[PDB]
């Protein structure tokens, strides 16, 4: 149940948006990007809520916008 | 030693190695982005600190990437 999007940025918002339309079940992600040469790994849960929902959007936004595309989205149901 | 490594979450080899670790912590954005994560090897367990939980085991990837 593993899902990997690295640099296409609309589809990681794609992506996260049908994770929390409908899971009672939580998930777990993994946020990797490059930014002064250094990688830098963060891990998020994802609540089913639509808030959560566009926090984590703007999130992926935001390292988008940083990393220059460098950037690896890894979703763990879990 | 066999242990995942971020930031890819693939796996490598260390032939120095002898324990992978998994090492969480909160920076800036730990209520925003979520807390800091580092996967690797090394030849001995790290050295605790104040504000990092560490997790070390001596078996092939045995740190697997949804940390806790």
């Amino acid at each position: 149940g593993r899902i990997v999007v690295r640099g296409d940025v609309a589809i990681a918002e794609a992506v996260v948006r049908k994770v929390g339309e409908v899971a009672g079940k939580e998930v777990i992600l993994l946020i990797s990007y490059r930014k002064n040469g250094e990688w830098i790994t963060y891990q998020r849960n994802l609540e089913a809520t639509p808030e959560d929902v566009e926090r984590t959007i703007a999130v992926i936004r935001e390292i988008y916008e940083e990393s220059g595309g460098d950037f690896i989205l890894a979703i763990f149901s879990d | 030693i066999r242990c995942f490594i971020t930031p890819d979450i693939t796996s490598k080899d260390c032939p120095n190695g002898h324990v992978c670790y998994t090492k969480t912590w909160c920076d800036a954005f730990c209520s925003i982005r979520g807390k800091r994560v580092d996967l690797g090897c090394a030849a001995t367990c790290p050295t605790v600190k104040t504000g990092v939980d560490i997790q070390c085991c001596s078996t092939d990837n045995c740190n697997p990437f949804p940390t806790r």
